[PDB]
């Protein structure tokens, strides 16, 4: 699948197109929310 | 007014604890502030201080 | 890469060096912004 520290994109959702970084469970580049989503909802 | 602190508080007479000894503080000078980096002296402006 | 505080000079930093602009000697050094891209929602 993926690896720690990758930069992925939130494909579908209220938060779409946001870029985020995968702490372990992604974290957004400039906001404090730690969301967790499955692989289908994440893109390079 | 710093001179004055020194004009008062006068010539000490160092105690024969057969020998006298006198001490005579005179003009007092104050020098702009400076900082010594390695050999060189550079200006210290307040900011450098606050940050160092 | 850090940039000197009182003149613009950049140098890598070696661990344990008293932080000093090698060139001018003042001791304040600031880190530098790389080009990395950050997204801010507006
Ligand atoms: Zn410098």
């Amino acid at each position: 699948t993926y690896s720690i520290g990758q930069k992925l994109r939130i494909r579908v959702g209220p938060l779409k197109g946001y870029l985020c970084r995968v702490i372990a469970t992604v974290k957004l580049d400039s906001q404090h929310k730690i969301f967790t989503v499955k692989s289908e909802h994440l893109a390079e | 007014g710093l001179q004055n602190v020194f004009q008062s508080f006068g010539e000490m007479l160092v105690e024969p604890s057969w020998r006298y000894a006198t001490v005579k503080f005179g003009e007092v000078t104050v020098e702009k502030p400076t900082f010594f980096s390695d050999d060189k002296e550079l200006e210290f402006l307040p900011w450098h201080a606050r940050l160092q | 890469t850090y940039v000197c505080g009182d003149c613009g000079q950049e140098n890598t930093l070696k661990s344990g060096d008293v932080i000093q602009c090698r060139e001018c000697g003042y001791r304040i050094l600031y880190k530098k912004r790389t080009r990395r891209v950050v997204q801010y929602e507006a």
